[PDB]
């Protein structure tokens, strides 16, 4: 007859608790464990794998293999904007369904940096020079290569290693960002102009191909889980 | 989620007659939307669909020449063109968005369609 | 009487438990176990490479 | 082509009331009820051989299995006289089975 | 230089000239079965020579409008030499593999290819109730290709062929997860995988479960001016590496 | 689990090239902040304790819920166990293609009053059984059957208006793992069924009301929740993404990528 109190939570399901159970099949031996290759032991590995971001939305692409080449021509001004989109992860329909995408829409908070390769897809005769920009939040989106080159940028030339990494830095006020559609925490813009043309000899195609790749570095980090959106059902699977 | 159909029309034998079935409440570049015509005297009968998202219709065997199905992503809009209109196509013609495997749990109220002189 | 004393998660604490039951498919979730081994999915390459050095010869 | 047999029946307020159709052949309880008011609003009732929408009151109710299947309703109530129709999803296209009106006894 | 192997597995020789470096695995290498892991109790077949070598499939042509290709990896070799022999007479078996690319060109040429490798995959049938029958899933050492339309629910038992979705109902684009690597004409000419045996358990039969898919998909579509070759083929040549095999019966 | 930390950088010019790359590897840069601009040195307290495999999917969620009418026809529930009938926990379990762990599980009983005829319904607390039958065992085909009796099934009973009903169960498996994906068939001819239908063999479970029926009747409904514990998981797997048409299979309809926008210049 020891005498307890019982507190306010007793016969309570939460479903996020952290208890022992009497278990059903008791003495049950289970099967020996086995070496199966490829272990993965936090989510924060598969996000560090770089895939294919569809770029090119254009409403008759996304049915298609054509929503992940990037069109590159040989112009006659200089200067032109090749793509350009915000830098939102889990917003932006861009980067939303990637693998990166597809991790922070269980989560809600989300830092670090994010990388972005670019192959170009052209032929070996081929050259050029890009300039590939990321501006913080606070003015517009650059509308020059003049406005674009004085945020952050690196300038690629293409040639026998034919990849190129632009990290977007950690810049924010807060340690944590919001996976959502916020204005309080913008990140940016990423866009990409012609430093040169591209210039092709004879009988070789003009128009050339661009893949674009994103990850996360080794300083990525993530919150707060949640239910994905992309998701749904009406009636029970049968 | 609802589906609003149109108002009932009206047209010449041999004319052409365009219906629409606006969709809302859910995002309308994921599921199909299918067709179903009930004669007046008789019981309900499949048309076709149409994938909004890559634009591929696939109609019934019967009504592969007469009908042809369209939408746009942009104002979240189905239509349905009958065309060499008869006295047979005569009719209340509904919208259905088809849920997981053979179910349609949302329909339109309806389209009435006659034809006369 | 067993009692494993563990530490608890701060930010920048001992906490206590016992188990009851004899079989060890009942007792808590780990929870406190954190490795990361991610070599096997960035790098899956047979002859490594140096990260300043390029990456063809 | 998969045909479904369905045509007219009557019944009393607060009785058992069941409506049956045929398949040609076996469609493996792939069947779906749907339920038609007379202003012409068309609502699923019973996804499966027998499993309920959400929504739908506990007086509907399903059985049947192989070619013959039924459709039960045990206290008929003013609000379901309508008509109620069968469709089967086994085979490419769908077809629906002929409508069944319910009208009171006297 | 790190642009030439040579890669020497019985009696046959690959030989390359220029290429990317060569992909092992999730990290591991395919060894034999252990002592510890086994379940079986007779002594198993190695053989070891006769069976772990290069064999080529056919070759398949890279036209402009072309979309992808699919081999079933235990599959593929089932009419090949005396690895298709020890196949049917026994009843277990495992096996890693060594596949190999090899898609050449011009520098005048432009084209990009994503060869992976996907276990267990999966392929959903056209018409949303049945499954696919085993003539549509697989051929033997013949190349089942996709499409960039889709197949229409009016086809009874057929493999849904859109080639944006690869067959199993995810993003192409997120495929990039699985072991793989590309083909670059530009500065790449072969694509070369070492696969180790990935099951769920210790040993498997060979002829009702295909544990390895590999795909062959074109990102950026073959592109040249007038004068050029037209005809650009591609070929593939699989070797079997550390393979075993337990149950000897009748021949089936 | 501490993330790195970065270090500080100065204004380099030399021929060590950190951008440049070749992604026709299959190997992804492992390039940081400091290779390309100049940063400062920050330290990060940052960790990746809630990323981890056992905090991601170490969480109840429904799977099921089956109605069973008291003093009626047909007054049991069954349910043959898989969890392979939710849109949430089948997206979950499929971003791996191999998984070993154990179980906890949890119902949740409701009840609700139907309309009787008699005057004056009052009923004492109700009593329901859950039983679960394993793969051969006999199994009830009413309610007052024989097979009730559980001398060697596992079974709980419950009075309604306490704590939910938990249980604890080991992998009971007969390979090394839980397999989410299976490319094969059941017969070696290769006809018959394909997929994964072939390797779920859990067993089934059976649910009714322990009283016998008073006055009136009474609709019950009891949901059930999975969560693993011990989680080992192998071989990651894409994420899904069109959506789920049936339970048996893997069968889907086409779709886009992503959804469209205006240009490529749109922000
Ligand atoms: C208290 C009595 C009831 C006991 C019921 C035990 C139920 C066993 C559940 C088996 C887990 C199956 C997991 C799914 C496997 C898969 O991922 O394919």
């Amino acid at each position: 007859g020891l005498p307890v109190m019982t507190t306010p939570g007793s016969t309570q399901f939460l479903t996020s608790d952290d208890f022992q159970s009497p278990s059903a099949m008791p003495q049950f031996d289970v099967t020996p464990e086995m070496q199966i290759p490829g272990r993965v032991n936090n989510l924060m590995e598969i996000a560090e794998v770089d895939s294919v971001v569809p770029v090119n939305n254009t409403e008759d692409n996304v049915s298609s293999l054509k929503a992940y080449q990037i069109p590159v021509q040989s112009n006659s001004d200089n200067g032109k904007q090749v793509f350009g989109f915000p830098l939102q992860p889990g917003a932006n329909n861009v980067l939303n369904r990637t693998l990166l995408g597809e991790i922070l829409n269980y989560y809600t908070h989300w830092s670090g940096s994010i990388k972005l390769t670019f192959m170009f897809c052209g032929s070996a005769m081929a050259t050029g020079k890009f300039l590939l920009a990321y501006s913080p939040p606070g003015a517009g989106v650059p509308k020059n290569r003049k406005d674009a080159m004085l945020g952050t940028h690196v300038i690629w030339d293409v040639g026998l290693q034919s990849s190129c990494v632009l990290c977007v830095p950690w810049i924010s006020q807060t340690h944590y960002r919001y996976v959502v559609e916020d204005e309080y925490t913008a990140a940016g813009y990423v866009t990409c102009w012609y430093q040169t043309n591209i210039v092709v000899p004879a009988d070789v195609q003009s128009s050339c191909d661009i893949l674009c790749f994103v990850s996360a570095c080794n300083d990525f980090s993530v919150r707060m889980l949640k239910d994905t959106p992309f998701i749904r059902q009406d009636t029970f699977y049968q | 989620v609802q589906l609003q159909q149109s108002a009932a029309e009206l047209a010449r034998p041999g004319a052409s007659v365009k219906m629409s079935c606006k969709a809302s409440g859910y995002t309308f570049t994921t599921y199909t939307m299918h067709w179903v015509k009930q004669r007046p005297g008789q019981g309900l009968e499949w048309i076709g669909y149409i994938n909004p998202s890559s634009r591929y219709t696939e109609y019934n065997q019967k009504f592969k020449d007469k009908t042809t199905l369209t939408a746009d992503k942009s104002s979240s809009t189905a239509y349905m063109q009958l065309s060499s209109l008869t006295f047979e196509d005569s009719a209340v013609y509904y919208c259905a968005r088809r849920s997981e495997a053979d179910r349609f749990v949302y329909w339109g109220q309806g389209t009435l369609v006659t034809v006369s002189a | 009487m067993g009692a494993q004393v563990s530490t608890q998660k701060t930010g920048a604490i001992h906490y206590t438990n016992i188990n009851y039951y004899k079989d060890a498919a009942s007792n808590s979730a780990n929870r406190q176990d954190f490795t990361q081994d991610p070599g096997k999915f960035t790098e899956p390459v047979k002859d490594i490479m140096v990260k300043t050095m390029p990456a063809l010869n | 082509d998969i045909q479904m047999t369905q045509s007219s029946l009557s019944a009393s307020l607060g009785d058992r009331v069941t409506i049956s159709c045929r398949a040609s052949q076996d469609i493996s309880n792939y069947l779906n009820w749907y339920q038609q008011k007379p202003d012409g609003s068309v609502k699923l009732l019973i996804y499966y051989t027998s499993t309920l929408h959400s929504g739908v009151p506990s007086r509907f109710s399903g059985s049947g299995s192989g070619t013959d299947y039924s459709l039960t309703i045990n206290s008929l109530e003013q609000e379901d006289i309508a008509t109620y129709f069968c469709q089967q999803g086994n085979t490419f296209p769908f077809t629906f089975g002929g409508g069944t009106k319910l009208e009171i006894r006297r | 230089s790190d642009r030439v192997r040579s890669i020497t597995l019985g009696n046959s020789t690959i030989t390359t000239q220029e290429c990317a470096n060569v992909v092992v695995g999730y990290g591991v290498w395919p060894e034999y079965l252990k002592d510890n892991e086994a379940t079986a109790e007779d002594q198993p077949t190695q053989p070891d020579v006769a069976t772990c070598r290069f064999y080529t499939l056919e070759s398949v042509q890279w036209m402009k409008n072309s979309a992808g290709w699919w081999w079933k990896l235990p599959d593929a070799l089932s009419q090949m030499g005396l690895f298709g022999q020890n196949m049917q007479y026994h009843y277990l078996g495992r096996t890693g593999y060594t596949i190999h690319v090899q898609c050449n060109a011009s520098k005048f040429h432009q084209g990009c290819l994503l060869v992976v490798c996907v276990p267990e995959a999966e392929m959903g049938c056209s018409n949303l109730n049945n499954t696919p029958e085993f003539s549509e899933l697989s051929g033997g050492d013949s190349a089942r290709m996709f499409t960039d339309t889709q197949v229409g629910e009016s086809n009874a038992k057929k493999v849904q062929t859109a080639v944006w979705n690869a067959g199993m109902g995810v993003g192409v684009g997120n495929l990039t997860i699985f072991p793989h690597q590309w083909i670059n004409l530009r500065t790449n000419n072969s694509a070369t995988l070492v696969m180790p045996y990935i099951n769920s358990v210790p040993m498997d039969n060979m002829f009702r479960h295909n544990n390895l898919t590999l795909m062959i998909i074109p990102f950026v579509p073959l592109n040249y001016s007038e004068g050029s070759s037209p005809y650009v083929p591609i070929t593939v040549t699989i070797a079997p590496m550390c393979a075993e095999y337990n149950g000897l019966r009748l021949a089936s | 689990a501490r993330v790195a930390d970065t270090i500080s950088s100065r204004p380099t010019n030399s021929e060590s090239i950190p951008a440049l790359t070749a992604a026709e590897t299959g190997h992804t840069s492992q390039v940081v902040p400091s290779d390309t601009m100049q940063t400062r040195h920050v330290k990060n307290y940052h960790s990746r304790s809630e990323s981890s495999i056992e905090n991601f999917l170490c969480r109840s969620a429904c799977v099921y819920y089956a109605t069973y009418t008291n003093n009626s026809k047909k007054g049991f529930a069954e349910w043959v166990i898989n969890t392979r009938q939710v849109a949430q926990l089948r997206r979950k379990l499929e971003l791996f293609t191999y998984l070993r762990f154990d179980l906890e599980l949890t119902f949740v009983i409701t009840s609700a009053q139907q309309p009787s005829t008699a005057s004056s319904v009052d009923a004492p607390v109700q009593t329901h059984q859950i039983m679960y039958v394993p793969p051969g065992g006999p199994v009830p085909t009413k309610v007052k059957d024989y097979a009730w009796q559980t001398s060697t099934n596992p079974s709980v009973f419950w009075t309604e208006g306490n704590a939910p009903p938990r249980m604890s169960i080991p992998f009971i498996s007969i390979g090394n793992a839980y397999s989410c994906f299976y490319d094969g068939w059941t017969q070696f001819s290769r006809n018959g069924v394909y997929g994964i239908n072939t390797l779920n063999n859990m067993g089934t479970l059976y649910m009714r009301h322990v009283n016998e029926a008073g006055q009136g009747p009474i609709k019950s409904t009891v949901r059930i929740y999975f969560k693993p514990k011990h989680v080992k998981a192998w071989v990651p797997r894409p994420p899904r993404l069109c959506q789920y048409e049936k339970q048996k299979n893997v069968n889907f309809s086409p779709i886009g990528v992503t959804t469209s926008r205006t240009d490529i210049i749109t922000t």
